[PDB]
Parts: structure tokens; sequence; C-alpha cells
RNA sequence: UGGAGAGUUUGAUCCUGGCUCAGGGUGAACGCUGGCGGCGUGCCUAAGACAUGCAAGUCGUGCGGGCCGCGGGGUUUUACUCCGUGGUCAGCGGCGGACGGGUGAGUAACGCGUGGGUGACCUACCCGGAAGAGGGGGACAACCCGGGGAAACUCGGGCUAAUCCCCCAUGUGGACCCGCCCCUUGGGGUGUGUCCAAAGGGCUUUGCCCGCUUCCGGAUGGGCCCGCGUCCCAUCAGCUAGUUGGUGGGGUAAUGGCCCACCAAGGCGACGACGGGUAGCCGGUCUGAGAGGAUGGCCGGCCACAGGGGCACUGAGACACGGGCCCCACUCCUACGGGAGGCAGCAGUUAGGAAUCUUCCGCAAUGGGCGCAAGCCUGACGGAGCGACGCCGCUUGGAGGAAGAAGCCCUUCGGGGUGUAAACUCCUGAACCCGGGACGAAACCCCCGAGGAGGGGACUGACGGUACCGGGGUAAUAGCGCCGGCCAACUCCGUGCCAGCAGCCGCGGUAAUACGGAGGGCGCGAGCGUUACCCGGAUUCACUGGGCGUAAAGGGCGUGUAGGCGGCCUGGGGCGUCCCAUGUGAAA
């Protein structure tokens, strides 16, 4: 099954993720099948918030699933989001 | 397997690691030796290849 | 590290003097008029003719020497200069004075090397804002190089000031001894702010 | 996309199979000149309903027989056996050089 | 030492003692099919089918 | 926009010509040296052996409970019977054990790189969909009683239920023999005779939540064919007996002789079959000027193997590392009858070698198994530590300061030099302590709307009082190699073909810049050298880029086989070709 999660690349000590979704079996760092975005909790400058909303409800139309604090990036963007 | 220079240490055994280089002579010449492992260790009187020919530091000390 | 002691005792060595010790380094010997040649035993001999790659290596060194660095940072950079696409030899010269120790020399804030590096490490010196301590920091064109609140309280560094109100800025690091400060612009070079040697040779022999 | 190649039938030998010769191009990295060379693809004949010599082509399939792959199509011409004459003439000529 | 190898290897028992029980029985039946087919009868042998 | 060479043959010369050094790179190793910091990296040798710690557990919204224990409900109480019951144990059952993970033994193979095939197919954990969810009962665990066993544990009768397990019904449907229409190698729709379902539990409660039963498609995983390319020895030249081919079966998720019967002889091969060696393949990686030589660790993928071979059973899927059968080989346990254990998953021990790391922390972040949720597992993961193993940041100091101290080296004794070097001065504040201190952490959950949006209360930090901010703050490690030519640096006693130097020519056969040392000097600096290994060079296996009249080298000449190159015009095909359009060429 395929699911999302949040890919940090950064040095021993620079805590700067590439928000991606690919499935689960595949490791944190192998090939991402897609992607789409880039997330920075620590806050070095306010690029952190980078999520592709379209690719992103499509690609839960489908079936995939959030994890823990990509659930949290999903509530941010505007993915969960739906303004009645 | 030579060595160095002048100046030998070893008995017998000594792990003397082959080194590698034919010079004028001794066809084949190569392989010499380590000079410090459990033998040799340059030799007593040397002031300069001590990087290979032993002796960790002279240092005058008095 | 940066050689260190006997300093322009090695002024004499190059056969040329420079403003490298500072005071003692131009006024009236860069420990030279009093001797000027090659340092040692044998100076004063009668020399004999130096290969073309021995003297364009003897430039490169030159050129290691009165920025005062290991050849280490200095020749990856240059293959670095290599690297932006333009003319490599001088886009590297800019991109070689560029760098913030002797950059601050000869903006004025210091006498010597020796003392732009020891100031600017003991966080001395704020570019554009951020107190830092690296040296080896290149600036781009628009920075401010700031001086520290407690070093324009300290004296020596007025010494510095005084004894250069009178003096040109390379046409762009805008001296501001209102508050201690200087302004950074643009990109000079081997012809706006020059220097006694011949860049290409040492290019030349450079990579062979 | 199955993949078809123009290759010249031998070998009526076999029952309900013949075997097809065909000979493809392509240059040379980092030398040039063209190359023509041997590949021999199974034609796959229902009533053996081709024969030596009428070139045809042929299609890859599924694995019908023991190696036997692919299958054919559309027949091209006969009055053939030209090409075939020069083949088996290269076959005798291979078992013409001995070690014994 | 131990590893819940014991339940996946127990229960692999259990599902195949049922598993080769209805499979031989089965096995055994078809045979029941071929004779009955053979000989010309159906009825029974279509109950054999059923 | 991307590139330099010399030395060595001779008396002398140019050419041919090979060997050698200038260079970059590497898991490095040692010798000299050695300090803080960062991000990486860090057994290649015996796929020898491996002791101790973690790797695989979880669910009580599936069920029967055994037990520690609790309010002790019932018992007016006795002894204790049993309703709640918190904590534990396993049993049935369900989910993963087929992922995470290691490492080259096997292997030159559609295995890999790679562009397509499946009208030859399977895929639970998510989506859209349609019909719904009844009836009977059976078996053994656990548990109840009793036996042996050093132990492994093993035995006989009785109980009990259940998302355990079947038998009839329900059929939108699936699938099948026979039929037909379109599609054209079993793809879709459809009739006539057939079979199967399902299972239900828990609450806030007559409505709700997790799960199911059938059925398809969609997302993925992958399976199996193919087009190409894919390492040395032809002194590996012929070779094949399921071997070429069929019908007909069996087989597998699917075609194929993969297993079987009969019958019929081809099958491949000089363009390299048969075989020995050799190696796991790729994105890539160092060089290169380019084309190329080399190789493939960390990081990313694919392939394969769990001591060694055969193996099935099981599940959706595996012949399954932490499962068992057999077997062989192999250590250890015992009351000697008999039993068990397996880290080429992460640390560590020994041997091997010149040689290569802690048997520590945290679940906080992410993240992987189950659960209505909190949560338990958590060597995936996030770090300290270590070695200069590498690169990037760096301190060991700054300032004036003589015609030049002394110490020393040289000298025709004139001094040159060491060396403003130092000493002496003015200087900042490394290291060091004091005050503070992170980010990484807002989720999940709870309250609200509905459990959908949004907002709001909130556990949550190992790393480590550490990057860093402030204060006081003190001048405080420098070492290696060369000094004949390729090379930049030479003066002095010693050494006398003796002692040594040695990448290539050579240096000492007593005036040695090449050997020792001294001085000064040159390259460098937490780096400096020495050796192993690939390549540019090297146009020296010559594609850009070669030679064979004497420098390596033209067949003993005829000869023609496969092969290659084809004289002048017209048209035809348009395979090779060219441009244009598009898929890919992942990430790093």
């Amino acid at each position: 099954m395929v699911k999302i999660r949040l890919a940090r690349f950064g040095s021993k000590h620079n805590p700067h993720y590439r928000i991606v979704v690919t499935d689960a079996r595949r490791k944190r760092d192998g090939k991402y099948i897609e992607k789409i975005g880039y997330y920075d909790p620590r806050k070095t400058t306010p690029d952190w918030l980078k999520v592709d909303v379209e690719r992103a409800r499509y690609w839960l139309s489908v079936g995939a699933q959030p994890t823990d604090t990509a659930r949290r990036l999903l509530r941010q963007a505007g993915v969960f989001r739906q303004e009645a | 397997a030579y060595i160095p220079g002048e100046g030998h240490n070893l008995q017998e055994h000594s792990v003397v690691l082959i080194r590698g280089g034919r010079v004028k002579d001794l066809p084949g010449v190569r392989y010499h030796i380590v000079r410090g492992v459990y033998d040799a260790a340059g030799v007593k009187d040397r002031k300069k290849s001590r990087s290979k020919y032993g002796t960790k530091k002279p240092k005058e000390a008095a | 590290g940066r050689y260190i002691g006997p300093v322009c005792r090695l002024c004499r060595r190059e056969g040329v003097k420079l403003y490298l010790k500072g005071e003692r380094c131009y006024s009236p010997k860069c420990a030279m008029e009093r001797r000027p040649y090659p340092p040692g035993q044998h100076g004063q001999k009668r020399a004999r003719r130096p290969s073309d790659y021995a003297v364009r290596l003897r430039e490169k060194q030159k050129l290691r020497r009165i920025y005062g660095i290991s050849e280490r940072q200095f020749r990856n950079l240059f293959e670095e200069a290599s690297k932006k696409k333009g003319v490599t030899g001088s886009v590297f010269l800019g991109l070689l004075e560029s760098r913030l120790d002797n950059v601050v020399y000869r903006l004025g804030f210091a006498v010597s090397r020796r003392q732009a590096r020891q100031l600017v490490r003991h966080g001395h010196i704020t570019v554009n804002g951020r107190r830092v301590d690296l040296p080896s920091y290149r600036v781009r064109p628009g920075d401010e190089i700031a001086v520290a609140e407690k070093s324009r309280n300290l004296e020596l560094i007025r010494q510095n000031l005084e004894a250069m109100k009178g003096r040109k800025v390379g046409p762009w690091l805008s001296l501001d001894v209102e508050g201690m400060k200087g302004k950074f612009l643009r990109l000079p070079d081997r012809e706006d702010l020059a220097l006694p040697v011949n860049e290409q040779l040492v290019i030349e022999f450079y990579s062979r | 996309p199955k993949k078809v190649l123009t290759g010249v039938v031998v070998s009526d030998k076999m029952q309900k199979t013949v075997t097809v010769l065909v000979e493809r191009q392509f240059p040379h990295p980092l030398y040039g000149k063209v190359i023509k060379r041997s590949k021999k693809y199974l034609a796959h004949d229902p009533e053996e309903k081709y024969k030596l010599g009428d070139v045809v082509e042929i299609i890859e399939s599924r694995p019908i027989s023991k190696r036997k792959r692919f299958r054919v199509l559309r027949l091209v011409e006969s009055g053939r056996m030209d090409l075939v004459e020069k083949y088996l003439i290269r076959r005798q000529n291979y078992e013409s050089l001995s070690k014994r | 030492r131990n590893l819940s190898a014991l339940k996946r290897h127990r229960q692999s028992l259990k599902r195949r003692l049922r598993n080769k029980a209805k499979k031989s029985a089965i096995k055994t039946l078809s045979k029941k099919a071929i004779q009955l087919a053979q000989e010309g009868k159906a009825e029974e042998a279509l109950k054999i089918m059923r």
C-alpha cells in the first residue's frame, strides 16, 4: 500500500525535509515514486511550507494514507481543508 | 629484502614488511623493511629520514 | 599556519617589500632598505636563472604570500573559479581579493594581515548585521562590514582609523569613520584595484 | 506493441514448424560501418503452409515450444532458394575446418 | 529459545490437517468421476459433479 | 571554451624505440608528527569459528478462561460460594513472520542495464460499485483427573464456547461444459443444465462503530516472453539423446517437452556453439582534452545465498534467516537412558593480515506490526565515542624593535649569515569558569461542528546546560620532506669503490653540493613522507590517433570459399540514414 511521509536529507544536524509520497515497503531513503514538496520544522527560513495540493487530493482519492506530522502538514496546506 | 642503510638490529623474524623497489643491483632488490615494527627501527644515528629511519624525536632535552 | 614569526624577513625573500607587518613594513624598512635580498648566508652572490615553470611558480607563491594563506582553500577556489563560465584567471582575481581579511585590511580597519585575521576571529567584525568570526568570508555586492560595539570603543582601532583619513578607498568600499563601518559594492579587478603582478603567468604554470 | 521482423524462412524439415533465418542491421559503436548478422527466429506455421526460400514476416509471441518463440504472419515471396543457397554454403564451410 | 515460530507451525498444521483431508478426499472423488464417466452413466456421476 | 612534459642508447647527430619520474584518485597501512570543530567515512584477508545483549511481535470492539490479588458483592457469618475486578499467563482466532536486514559463496546467466509484450495472469492492507447477512450443530485446545521423564516434556479419559469448523437456504453476481454475435492466439456481452456464500461482535444503544460474504474495476507489488548491449583462454572447434518437432495430456496464478506416452530427425556453431577460467549487473566512479582505460564500498536500485544439498507443507503471496522434515557434516548440554543449539540481521571474542571502531543513550523526531484510542514491540532510525581516514572552518598570536646581540654555520677572516629573529615594549582574548540556552514539537488524542472543515486545551527532548548570547578572562603545540639531473634551494669537516645513497643516468677507486652530520636554504603545515594499486601522459595496441625498403613486422607463391567495397542513367520499395514531434533518460 502507498503512503506519504517526510524525508529529511540534511547534514548531521540540518533538519531539512523533502515532503514525499511513495509506498510503505521502500525505505525513508531510496527511490521515491513521487514526492511533491518539502518541510523544515526547525524554521531556518519560512520556505518550509511546500505541498502540492492537486496531486495531493487526487492521490488521497485513489487510496493513500498520511502519517503523524503528515496528518499535521495536510491539515496545514489545505488538503484536509474544505471551506464549507 | 634489504633495509634502509647501515646498522642492522634483527636476529630473526622481525615481521619485516615487504615494501617494493628495485635498485642498481641484486637482480630484483625489491621489498625493503619498515624499520621500527618488532625490530630494526632505523638505526641509532641519523638526522633526517626518521620518517622511516626510526628514531621518534632526537629531542636535545637538556 | 600563516607562517607567523620572522614574517617580513621573508620580504627580502621575494626581494620585494610589502604592506605586511604594517608599520615596520612600509615606512623605512619591510626589514628592507636595511637589507633587501633573499635571506640566509646565500643572498647576494651572483644569481643564475629560474626556468619558466619555476618563475611562474614563484609568482603563484607570491600571490599566496601577500594574501597570507595555505594554498589549500586557495587552489580549490581557483578551480572553483574555472567552474564559473567567464574568463577564468581575471574573474578569479576579483573573486580572489574578495576575502574579507585583507578586504577589511585595504578597507582600512587593519594595519597588518595578522591583525585583521586576529580581530575578525575574535568576533570583532559584523558584516550586514551578523557578528561572525570567519575571515575566509566572501561578500556579495551590497553588504555592510560594520564593526562591533566594543570594537569601536577600543583604541588601536581608532589608531588605524585616524592613520588613514586621507586615503581614497578602493573605489567601492566606502569608509564610515562616523561610527566605524564599511559599505561594500560591485566587483573591481587587476585594472581597478591593481597590484604589481602578472596574473596569467600564475594561471599558466598553475594547471600545466 | 509486439515487435516483428522481415525474415527468410528456412528448414521445412520439421513438422508444423519452420525456422526462420534473419539478418539485422547496425553500424558500429566507435568504428562505423554497418553490419548484418545471423539471428534465426522461430517461425510458427500451423500446417507447414510455408517452406524453404519463401521469405515471410515473423511474429514475436508466447513460448510455443522448447525455445521456440515467435510465430509467422503474412508471406512475402517465392521463387527463392538463393539466400538459402548462400546460407547452407556457409554451413558446409563451417564444417570444413578441423582440429583432427 | 522460543519465538512465535510455535504459533505459526501449530496453526499451519491445523489448516493443513483440514487442507490435505479434503484435498485427498477430492482426489479420490475425482477417481470416482473418471470411472463413472468412462462407463457411460451420468445421474450419479452428475451427483459426483454436484 | 575543452589539452604544455623530460630522462635514458652515441664521439657526435636526427629518427625508430621501450623502461622510468613529473599528476589525479583510494576503505588505505606504516614510519615522523599531532590540538579544538564540523559533515562524512571507517575488515578488501577465513562465506573460519563465533560466548553474552536487541532483531518478532500484537490484539480482551473475535471467544473459553487458569492464576497473583483486590471491593470482599452473596454469605446476619463459618469455611468460603461468586457479581465487579486491577494485574498476569498462555490457549483458540486474527495481523505481520514473504518488510525492515546482511553480504558476495553461486553465477557469463533474459541475471543486469535497458525500450516494449501478457488475446498467457495473481496481488490482503485504500477507492467507486451491487445484493445482503438465516437455519442446524461438531471437534479439539485451554481447563478438569491421573503416569513417566535429568531434561526434551510426552501420555489416557472427561468439559466448554467462540470472526474456530463444516452441512441446507439466499444470488445482484462469479465460474463451467454446449450455443451465438462483434473482437481475432481463451478479449467482451448473452441464453439453456450446475455450485457457492457470509459471521458476525462491541456500545453512546434502535441508531451507531470495526470486521465480513459475493463481484468487478482502479493503486501498487511482481510474475513470465522479447529488441539491443553485456569479461579473459580457440593450445575452449565442433556439439546435443528431452536432444529438434508434433499430437495428446499432466503441470503452474499463466504459454512452454517444465513431467509423461507415441511418432518423426533435426537442433545450434567461426558472427565463436561445447567448455576452462573470471566476475554478481546498473545509476555511477578517478582520469582524460576529447573519444576512451579502469572499476562498481558508503548512498540508490536490481540478482542471489542463511553451515551444506534435497524438500514439501503453509499463506494472498515464500521453499521462507530468526519456521520444521530428511540427510550429511559441527559445537555444547545430561541424573548418561538421551536432547538442544546456528548473528554472510546491529555491537563484541579469537585467529587471519601491514591493516580497519562502542558488547552505552533515547523512542523524543521520523519511521516500520497490531489496536476503536492511549499504548506495548521497536539495533529501521535519530546521536555521543574513536582513529587525522578524508575534505571544509581553524588557533598556537598581534605591535614596535640593531648595520645585525650572543648560540651557532661559512669564509681569502673583511664579515656574510642566521635574524627584527629574538630579547624588551603596547596589544587583543584560545583554552579555561560564571548568568542564560535552544531549534528540532505540533501533531496523534481531548473539547467543539458530526468523529467531515476550522479553531481551541495538551503528553511529548535522548541528543546535551550542547551550536550559540552575555561576563571575567590568560600569549598559549610545530612539526616533515628535498638541497646531483628530471626541480626551486649549496656553503663546511667527516667517507675513501670501504661505510652508505638508489624512481631512471649514477655518487665514494681520500680535493664526494648526490653517502653522515652541521648551518643556512628551499616545499608544506595538523599535516609530511614512503610503499601497493587504475589511468592522462603513452599518438606506446594508435576510433579523432599508428606502422611492415634497412628500427618489432607483407603470407613460400599460386588460388578461390564465407565476408566486405561495388562503373553510368530511369523509376519503384524507403530497411540503414537525416531532421521535426513526442515517452523515457528516476533521485542523488
